[PDB]
RNA sequence: GGCCAGCAUCAGUUUUGGUGGCAGGAUAAAUCCAUAGGAAUGUAGCUUGCCUCGGUAAGUAUUAUAGCCUGUG
RNA sequence: AGAACUGGCGAUGCGGGAUGAACCGAACGUAGAGUUAAGGUGCCGGAAUACACGCUCAUCAGACACCACAAAAGGUGUUAGUUCAUCUAGACAGCCGGACGGUGGCCAUGGAAGUCGGAAUCCGCUAAGGAGUGUGUAACAACUCACCGGCCGAAUGAACUA
RNA sequence: AACUGGCUUGUG
RNA sequence: UUUGCUCCACACAAUAUAGAUGGAUACGAAUAAGGCGUCCUUGUGGCGUCGCUGAACCAUAGCAGGCUAGCAACGGUGCACUUGGCGGAAAGGCCUUGGGUGCUUGCUGGCGAAUUGCAAUGUCAUUUUGCGUGGGGAUAAAUCAUUUGUAUACGACUUAGA
């Protein structure tokens, strides 16, 4: 629908997410994440470190460089999860995933688009309350990836600039709301509204 | 920490029907008790 | 499947010098006839020397409910085999009708008791109809005066992948 | 709540439970009572002791004292007017609030109320009450009177005691050898104050029976008059 | 059995004030304030009037309205923080060894200096946190008070305080020396 | 100033008397009331007056709405039909912003191509006049 | 007069929708109309308390200033 | 282990089982269209992130073919049951009081007073209070239950199964 | 030249 | 440079497109909560209102978009300039000033289209390159050989050399 997708991967959860993105990549949106520190998984940060760890230990042991990458990093666990949802090897994975771009905060350009949700992967509806998650960013800063508290001031920085657009976004809308009802009680206004709008 | 080995939950066939074999000499055994 | 309640009597076959046998009468639960009838004569191999055939089916009769909107409070008295010997239980239920309490029932013994269509016996439906009786509590707490209670945490459920809105639940 | 409940603590002792057979036997045995003796004395007793309740029954044996639960001595009683043993008792069903407890007599009615104003005991505090002295434990040794008496012939309190005082007493108590001494003086509680529980109960560990002990009744029935009797006399 | 509705009573007197937006809290009444998040909890409040607040959950299971009853006696102990304040009083003794104990002040740190425990050289401090006080008992040896609003600080304070003189490798029975808390009461006194 | 300021939590509420729209089924956007509640999942509803017959259902095919009105449980349907009427509900729902907005959808769902460049050059007229409201004031 | 295709009508095969007329069951059961009786998670009304002076509390009250349940038709 | 019968494989491919001698389905000429079996439908992967009742939240669950081997049980995790007990004539939790006299019962001992310890198991008043659970001092004392009773008023508890 | 069939482990 | 490199104009050529064919239309935090507006004592304030799908908002007629006439308005939009700001996370864009230049379907007129023959993607977008056309721009280093030796298996590496 749109040639260009940009995900907010706030709320959301990994596997959900990872299978809706990998299918609409093979079906051609060229889709782009953010956010991805914040994302979230289900279980407690224990049992999720337990695992990581455990995929951290996985090592060839008859030399330990060409094996197994254990990528610290969000964005890279998160094409992790969908190489694992992929095709890989072949051409056909390898053109859906040259249509990905994952990054962490929010760069631009995009910040200046429009960022989106997906409903069926969100952590708020999907998950049962008294039933915890945990954020990637404290993972992933607990098993060394040194860069943490930069997105967070970046991102700081990014939403009081956002902050001043919305306050004058939002005034042209009072404006033109205001400019609208009081043309509003013309004829063709009747009529736009005999016609359903 | 240094999280250890765990065991699979991998099929590995042999036990299956290990599992097929011991499971129709448990059956057999049971019919020669159950006589009494 | 979904349910329906049947009217049952077996007649078993004129032998001379006994013609015609007491009319042996159950009311059994099924989505449909033949299996009606299947359980029939398994009950009644069961309580009696039959077989089927040394029997015969008189009638068969969907029972509908007299007035089914009035809201029931149910209680079953019912047996099962499980991998034990068998074994009774009770029941109850807020619910319409007899069927779907039945319905209800046969749902919630096979999640908490891994307990199958096969082996369950029911002995009994009765219904209350005064209040006060009811030995259990999760019925009981919807009887009070009064009563509202919200749906917290109300979902959406889209046909589409995307929504560009950061959505809410309400409240 | 099926688990992660408490464990109630299990043990072989040697008593049992009463239930319901003693509950109606005393009811059928005060109904028996009822027609059988003339003067009847309801009796708030709050502070009781077993010996002086012993005390009084083998004082007076032509009396008989009850005591046992309020609600079965109300049903037994009759607590309507329409239901009862005999008329005229509803009322008096009434006004037995307290701790009660009640006597079926035969006996004036003259030489019972002067009795319980002559018959005085000492006992203790029992709070919510006033106690009638002052007490300031001396910046000494600590002994079992709490400066009662001389400190030749007192003995000091046991040091196992002290980690009482120190939790449920409230008061700094300090262990030099085998006695046990205070640092400052420890004033426990004025006249003319309601007492506290943990100084009712310093006053106990002294063991100073300070209060006076007297029983008050509030009424009287006599089943010949079949007539009730208000009396407040302590 | 999955109770549908629980709920609980808290009882606002009639000197203080509070303010509850979503799941934060404050409390303020005439010692001072307090706040507090309960973001993690999921559960609804509700005033009737102004004496009384209600707190509940709908649809519960039995950990959830445990912890119903736990963040009521929770806000409860604010409310007693405030009203009275709560005060922990505290010895420190010694059979050979005097302690001497101090408070400093390092760029703001007020931390609590303890020296000659057991005739060691060692100095070991311990934070205060914020929102409260110590006093080193005047006319009464070897006792020291603390007191505060929050009770979750003043008794993490006291307890971390008795946890440093944890004497180790030693025969607890003979070394009966140490630092420890003598009660824990309100600041008032009357009331 | 001195009072305790928390906010109600405006909840929607089931209960005896609430009205509810319904979103899939046979009815399938179409109101009714409930009488009777069964547990936490499933009531029992019944409205005559847009057709719709009584029955049981479960509440995830269901939304509930705001409006309420006083009702007894237990009721039968010519009562709540009575109630219904005398409450004046159908007037408030159709006023009501949503209902309105159903009423968009369906007509623009409902509409002709040339109702379509209709609405468009009205449209460009209304927005010539505002566009020159804007850009003075 | 070769190559690729398209439209219509027809046939075999087949998938998917609309729509009408019929039969059955307890000649559906129910709703709905009337009628009789009953009772409460007790509606009006009555009594007492508070009083924020109308909402509780406990009694009363079987339709009344709501209604429900059952039986028959 | 031995016999007897029967079916598969052997000469035989195909779909599924992640792969496969033994499993599940299935009558092989080439092609088209349709419908299905066994198995499955989050993505790899064609197919519902379908609907719906429940239970589960593992500090390496389970996705198992199943009775089957560790195995009978432990577990203050959790839901549903069964059988018993209690009760506004006041259940359970709790807070308060009593919780006695003969009696410090007999030897036993330096000391043994309900509790270093052997054996006894009384009556008295009793609402209830044992020849006496547990801390205890050298003994004694003091405190606690088990037992009743006062405030509260509401349902609760033992055992067992699944 | 090294698990028939989860083999082996602390308790006659 | 037999004018070689480069910035920019238009003519043609090839050259391909992991695949435009109205718009990637901008807050953040929470969801057992919030947003938008308004008022006040400016706060976790009050008051009203909204969601319950983007099934929307914007844009949108003219030969794949012409020639023309006006009417109403001084508003909108495009092109090339030009003033002044803002943004470093991969900024590579977003504002904004001025006028010039068109068009304006806000409304009413007039002309044309045919014949692609009942449809055939009926081609209109972007990446890359070269030849030419005509206005600008600027005038290198590396390597081999030699030599060194802090390095050196030969390569490599590190030094000096008009």
């Amino acid at each position: 629908v749109e040639p260009v997708v940009v995900i907010d991967g706030k709320g959301h959860l990994v596997g959900r997410l990872a299978s809706v993105v990998a299918k609409q990549l093979l079906n051609g949106q060229k889709i782009v994440v953010v956010r991805a520190e914040e994302l979230n998984i289900s279980g407690e940060f224990f049992r999720n470190k337990l695992k990581y760890h455990d995929f951290l230990r996985k090592a060839t042991a008859f030399n330990k460089t060409r094996g197994p990458f254990h990528f610290r990093a969000p964005s890279r666990i998160f094409y992790k999860a969908l190489r694992g949802m992929v095709s890989h090897k072949t051409a056909r994975g390898k053109a859906a995933l040259e249509r990905l771009k994952v990054f962490e905060g929010i760069p631009p350009p995009y910040d200046k688009k429009k960022r989106v949700v997906v409903p069926q992967a969100l952590r708020v509806l999907r998950l049962k309350p008294g039933r915890k998650y945990t954020t990637l960013g404290k993972l992933s800063t607990s098993v060394g990836w040194k860069y943490e508290d930069v997105v967070a001031k970046l991102e700081a920085k990014r939403k009081v600039s956002s902050a001043e657009y919305y306050a004058k976004k939002r005034a042209f809308t009072k404006k033109v709301a205001s400019a609208n009802a009081t043309a509003a009680e013309s004829d063709v206004a009747k009529q736009l509204a005999a016609l359903g709008y | 920490m240094r999280v250890r080995k765990r065991q699979s939950r991998r099929t590995s066939t042999k036990l299956k029907e290990g599992i097929k074999k011991k499971a129709s000499a448990h059956r057999k055994k049971e019919k020669k008790m159950a006589k009494k | 499947a979904h349910f329906k309640e049947y009217q049952v009597i077996g007649r078993r076959l004129p032998t001379e010098s006994v013609p015609e046998p007491k009319l042996f009468r159950m009311r059994i639960f099924a989505s449909n006839e033949v299996i009606a009838k299947s359980r029939y004569w398994y009950f009644l191999q069961k309580l009696h020397k039959v077989k089927k055939a040394s029997g015969e089916i008189v009638s068969i009769n969907q029972i509908n409910e007299a007035h089914p909107t009035k809201v029931k409070n149910f209680g079953v008295w019912v047996r099962y085999d499980s991998r034990s010997g068998t074994h009774n239980m009770y029941k109850e239920i807020r619910d319409v009708s007899r069927v779907a309490a039945v319905e209800t029932l046969y749902q919630d013994m096979a999640a908490r008791h891994r307990a199958r269509f096969r082996s369950i016996h029911i002995l009994k439906v009765a219904e209350i109809e005064k209040t006060a009786d009811v030995k259990r509590q999760y019925v009981k707490q919807f009887l009070t005066k009064d009563l509202k209670f919200p749906l917290p945490h109300r979902v959406q459920k889209s046909t589409k992948t995307f929504s560009y809105k950061r959505p809410s639940t309400f409240y | 709540m099926p688990r992660s409940k408490r464990s109630k603590l299990v043990t072989l002792a040697q008593t049992d439970k009463k239930g319901r057979e003693n509950k109606e036997r005393i009811f059928d045995e005060v109904r028996e009572a009822l027609d059988t003796y003339r003067y009847v004395w309801v009796l708030h007793l709050d502070d009781v002791r077993t010996p002086v309740l012993q005390e009084i029954r083998t004082s007076w044996a032509g009396s008989k004292l009850i005591m046992g639960k309020r609600k079965v001595l109300q049903k037994a009683l009759g607590e309507k007017r329409e239901e009862e043993y005999k008329e005229n008792l509803y009322q008096l069903s009434k006004l037995c609030s307290g701790v009660t407890g009640l006597l079926f007599t035969d006996e004036d009615v003259n030489t019972v109320k002067e009795y319980f104003k002559s018959y005085v005991r000492s006992d203790y505090s029992r709070p919510n009450t006033k106690a009638p002295l002052t007490f300031t434990i001396p910046e000494g040794i600590v002994y079992s009177r709490g400066g009662q008496i001389p400190a030749e012939e007192d003995v000091p309190m046991i040091h196992s005691l002290e980690p009482t005082m120190r939790n449920k007493f409230e008061i700094p108590t300090k262990i030099k050898a085998g006695k046990i001494t205070i640092d400052s003086p420890y004033l426990v509680c004025t006249e003319g104050e309601k007492l506290d529980v943990r100084q009712a109960l310093i006053l106990k560990q002294f063991g100073i029976a300070a209060s006076e002990f007297k029983v008050k009744v509030s009424a009287y029935y006599d089943n010949d008059s079949s007539t009730v009797e208000s009396t407040n006399i302590n | 059995m999955k109770y549908i509705q629980t709920e609980q009573q808290i009882e606002v007197p009639e000197g203080v004030t509070v303010s509850i937006k979503s799941r934060i809290v404050k409390v303020v009444g005439p010692r001072g304030t307090l706040t507090k998040n309960l973001k993690h909890i999921d559960v609804t409040f509700t005033k009737v009037n102004n004496q009384l607040i209600k707190v509940a959950v709908h649809n519960g299971g039995r950990k959830h309205v445990a912890a119903l009853r736990t963040v009521k006696s929770l806000v409860d102990n604010m409310i007693t923080g405030v009203t009275k304040g709560y005060k922990y009083k505290m010895r420190y003794v010694y059979a050979h060894f005097p302690i001497n104990v101090n408070i400093v002040e390092k760029d703001g740190a007020k931390f609590i200096e303890v020296r000659n425990f057991l005739g060691d050289k060692k100095i070991r401090n311990v934070p205060v946190r914020d929102g409260v006080t110590i006093e080193f008992s005047t006319n009464v040896k070897d006792e020291i008070v603390l007191s505060g609003n929050s009770v979750e600080d003043v008794s993490q304070n006291a307890a971390d305080l008795q946890q440093i003189c944890r004497v180790r490798n030693k025969d607890i029975r003979k070394f009966l020396d140490g630092i420890y808390v003598s009660h824990k009461g309100f600041i008032t006194e009357d009331l | 100033s001195t009072d305790s300021i928390v906010k109600a939590s405006n909840w929607r509420l089931v209960e005896v008397g609430r009205v509810v729209l319904i979103k899939k089924g046979q009815s399938a956007g179409k109101l009714a009331a409930i009488v009777e509640i069964i547990d936490q999942k499933k009531v029992l509803i019944d409205g005559p007056k847009a057709g719709v017959p009584r029955q049981a259902i479960n509440l995830g095919q269901v939304v509930l709405t705001p409006l309420t009105f006083a009702l007894p449980r237990g009721a039968r349907t010519a009562t709540v039909s009575k109630k219904w009427a005398a409450a004046a509900v159908c007037e408030k729902w159709a006023a009501s912003s949503w209902a309105k907005k159903i009423a968009q959808r369906e007509r623009r769902a409902a509409l002709t191509d040339f109702e379509r460049f209709q609405v468009m050059v009205l449209r460009k007229q209304k927005r010539y006049t505002v566009k020159k409201a804007l850009a003075k004031a």
